[PDB]
């Protein structure tokens, strides 16, 4: 999904 | 008072559902490490052990439901903008090109722990394109953060 799926993908920001 | 928008509330047991296939609220510790794989990186299978091992404070071998959100609560110190966005855009649009491409996210969002073609993600380039062009812009999925 392009428009939920967004807190999924931007959970990477820690520990990337 | 008890709910303002069922979104931040109701799709959030949505995303947990995303990495958790079992359906209990625990995920392999495989997965996680593939938050980079997103990126087009590399998967950490063994750093991520270090980040599970002090997580699974109920121990379930794998991750689970409240110490979830506490491996991104040490690096959670003070987010950025554009830098966070591009930690979900560029990490998102395998080509970037002013629209980002459908067999995307059967590539990212199989290596996000759901094997998929473009067909399912279809659905889900389709909710970003109102168009049906069967791609996003920068646009379409920037109005999914405003409105995460």
């Amino acid at each position: 999904t392009f428009k939920e799926v967004a807190n999924a993908v931007k959970i990477s920001a820690s520990l990337m | 008072a008890d709910q303002l928008t069922e979104e931040q509330i109701a799709e959030f047991k949505e995303a947990f559902s995303l990495f958790d296939k079992d359906g209990d609220g625990t995920i392999t510790t495989k997965e996680l490490g593939t938050v980079m794989r997103s990126l087009g990186q590399n998967p950490t299978e063994a750093e991520l052990q270090d980040m599970i091992n002090e997580v699974d404070a109920d121990g379930n071998g794998t991750i689970d439901f409240p110490e979830f959100l506490t491996m991104m609560a040490r690096k959670m110190k003070d987010t950025d903008s554009e830098e966070e966005i591009r930690e979900a855009f560029r990490v998102f649009d395998k080509d970037g090109n002013g629209y980002i491409s459908a067999a995307e996210l059967r590539h990212v969002m199989t290596n996000l722990g759901e094997k998929l073609t473009d067909e399912e993600v279809d659905e889900m380039i389709r909710e970003a394109d109102i168009d049906g062009d069967g791609q996003v812009n920068y646009e379409e999925f920037v109005q999914m953060m405003t409105a995460k």
